[PDB]
């Protein structure tokens, strides 16, 4: 048949950022989400509050972390 | 208002609008060039950016081409878009927005592009002063514009009324069926275009022989000869462009190019030598016409013009009828004469 005219649409946008550029960088923008908090449990580790509530609650790495000094040799 | 189409089992069309709006009819010098620049620019009803991107997803290209006769509109695009560039054609001869802004933004810049680029090459400046030393103001004015005459926006708007109208173009079409490109092209744009008349004047033009031209130049020096012909004598100069360029004669090494351009009511022949020392392009020229006063037999070429001319033809839709069959002798007589680049060593009209 004869064509003589073009049906076209209009995407969502809000400028220049689109719906579809969204889509599209979604899974690759909870990549740098698990990336961020791998990162922050590198510099909080020193951080007893932390240690106690996530770090030493790991199976083989978690112990390591614990202090076994009698009470006898503490001074405060 | 002439339709006519050839149709072919293939997979693109082309579909051609030819006006009679070339620089032979225009009324101030380089108005038709400016006409030609502005060709696809805005509409009343459709921006020239929405039809270049509309048409990309459709698949198809737009262009415009001007020469001493023709202004030329043509689309090429996929089998099955036929309506929509018969339409996009109707609004370029119809309702073009012509706005001051686009004269100064668009359609003069490309304009100086144009001469900037045709101004560097000699051969070219040697065949605009063949044309204008040999008619004076028919085909002998400029094609290009130069900014010598000043062209208003009006005078490109009066320009379009008086050469786009309805009995003055014809339309073309290749790998297209003829029904439907009539139907189309009625109940269209086209059809309610003025009824004007034909530019076209049957009358053979005035012409002058014996004239000459020089023109300074820094780069190659051109030697360049011109002789008008009358609509009788077309054959017998196709014959002789063809051999004067080819393997059967002596002096194709000496010539750099040679041609016969070809019109309604007659032609010109050209023929050019060129090259960077003044000393061969003065040792050739006086060769080639010396060679040429004494005669030359063109019943050999007959065959090998015949090939030549039906592969031009292919494309052309309303080429001349020749017939090459009469063809037999050719003697030298009276002609026009230019030299452009170093016309301190490169010789006058009465030492050649
Ligand atoms: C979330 C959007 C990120 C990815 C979007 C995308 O889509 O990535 C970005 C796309 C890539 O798209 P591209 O590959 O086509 O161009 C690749 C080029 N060569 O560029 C765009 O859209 C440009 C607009 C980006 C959106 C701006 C976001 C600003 C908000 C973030 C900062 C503020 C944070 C909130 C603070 C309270
Ligand atoms: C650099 C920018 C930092 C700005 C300061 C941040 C405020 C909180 C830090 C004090 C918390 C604390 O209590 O810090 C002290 C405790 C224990 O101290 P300690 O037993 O090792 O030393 C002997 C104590 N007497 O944990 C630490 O050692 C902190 C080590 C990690 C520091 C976190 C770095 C920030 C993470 C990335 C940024 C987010």
């Amino acid at each position: 048949a004869y064509t003589s005219h073009l049906s076209s649409k209009t995407g969502l946008h809000f400028g220049r950022l689109s719906l579809r550029s969204l889509t599209a960088y979604a899974p690759n923008l909870m990549l740098w989400g698990g990336a961020s908090m791998l990162g922050l449990f590198v510099f909080t580790e020193g951080w007893p509050k932390f240690q106690d509530t996530l770090y030493k609650k790991i199976p083989l790495l978690g112990p390591t972390l614990e202090d076994h000094t009698p009470p006898e040799d503490k001074p405060n | 208002l002439t339709v006519s189409a050839r149709d072919a089992p293939t997979k693109i069309s082309t579909l051609a609008v030819k006006v009679h709006g070339g620089s032979r009819y225009a009324t101030k010098d380089g108005v038709a060039h400016l006409l030609n620049r502005f060709n696809f620019q805005n509409t009343n009803t459709r921006s020239a950016l929405k039809l270049v991107r509309e048409s990309e997803l459709l698949g198809g290209t737009f262009k415009s081409t001007l020469d001493r006769e023709y202004i030329t509109l043509k689309a090429t695009f996929l089998k099955d878009d036929l309506p929509y560039y018969v339409n996009a054609l109707a609004d370029v001869l119809y309702k073009t927005a012509f706005k001051p802004h686009e004269l100064t933004e668009s359609v003069l810049p490309a304009a100086r592009y144009d001469y900037a680029v045709a101004e560097q090459c000699p051969v070219k400046s040697a065949e605009d002063q063949l044309y204008a030393i040999t008619f004076r103001k028919g085909l002998g004015n400029p094609l290009l514009y130069d900014g010598v005459e000043r062209v208003s926006l009006q005078d490109i708007k009066d320009f379009a009324d008086k050469v786009y109208t309805k009995e003055n173009l014809e339309v073309s079409g290749e790998n297209v069926v003829e029904a439907d490109l009539k139907r189309f092209v009625d109940e269209s744009l086209l059809s309610t275009l003025p009824a004007g008349k034909s530019l076209v004047s049957k009358s053979e033009p005035k012409f002058f022989l014996g004239e000459e031209n020089r023109v300074r130049f820094i780069g190659d020096s051109v030697a360049a000869i011109g002789i008008p012909v009358n609509k009788a004598s077309l054959a017998q100069y196709e014959v002789l462009a063809n051999y004067l360029t080819s393997a059967l004669s002596e002096l194709s090494g000496l010539i750099s190019s040679a041609k016969l351009d070809k019109f309604t009511d007659g032609g010109l022949f050209t023929l050019f030598v060129r090259d960077q020392d003044s000393a061969v392009v003065s040792s050739n020229i006086k060769k080639i016409v010396a060679d040429l006063k004494k005669g030359k037999d063109l019943s050999p070429a007959i065959n090998y013009t015949k090939l030549k001319n039906a592969v031009q033809n292919e494309s052309v839709s309303s080429p001349i009828e020749l017939n090459f069959d009469a063809v037999k002798d050719f003697k030298l007589g009276k002609f026009n004469y230019v030299a452009v680049g170093d016309v301190s060593n490169l010789p006058y009209l009465d030492e050649l």
